[PDB]
């Protein structure tokens, strides 16, 4: 089953992507939101990371495409799980933790809206022992 | 990796929206 609410939830997701509004997230879009958390890959790839969404291979993802796939994500993980991958998607490098700089560059990112102060309020309170990283445990208690 | 970058976008704006609606209270 999937809620009104979530399913506008899912949408907000979709929009960080589609940054121009138009219903679709094309290669172009895709690349712009991964080189700006620091990846660069190449057009083949993004192409190919588009098709594995694009179930109508018209080259863009639409909201229906979006949404099937992430209900199948959310249906097929758990909470425990689902944070634990987030976990290492934003672990980038695997080190067992997010500097505290690197979590503030990922927030602005993908806040969009969020203030200097929002961000300064959100690692203060993330950061649980102070030392300037959040690692897992305190990266569970933040998401939960 | 796809699917997982997608769903960790999702994941990462539900605790924003959670962070905003307890400083709004
Ligand atoms: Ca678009
Ligand atoms: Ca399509
Ligand atoms: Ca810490």
């Amino acid at each position: 089953q999937l809620t009104e609410e979530q399913i506008a939830e899912f949408k907000e997701a979709f929009s960080l992507f589609d940054k121009d509004g138009d219903g679709t997230i094309t290669t172009k879009e895709l690349g712009t939101v991964m080189r700006s958390l620091g990846q660069n890959p190449t057009e083949a790839e993004l192409q190919d990371m588009i098709n594995e969404v694009d179930a109508d291979g018209n080259g863009t993802i639409d909201f229906p495409e979006f949404l099937t796939m992430m209900a199948r994500k959310m249906k097929d993980t758990d909470s425990e799980e689902e944070i634990r991958e987030a976990f290492r998607v934003f672990d980038k490098d695997g080190i067992g933790y997010i500097s505290a700089a690197e979590l503030r560059h990922v927030m602005t990112n993908l806040g969009e809206k969020l203030t200097d102060e929002e961000v300064d309020e959100m690692i203060r309170e993330a950061d649980i022992d102070g030392d300037g990283q959040v690692n897992y445990e305190e990266f569970v208690q933040m998401m939960t | 990796v796809t699917v997982g970058k997608f769903y960790a976008t999702f994941l990462i704006q539900e605790y924003f929206r959670k962070f905003k609606k307890r400083k709004e209270q």
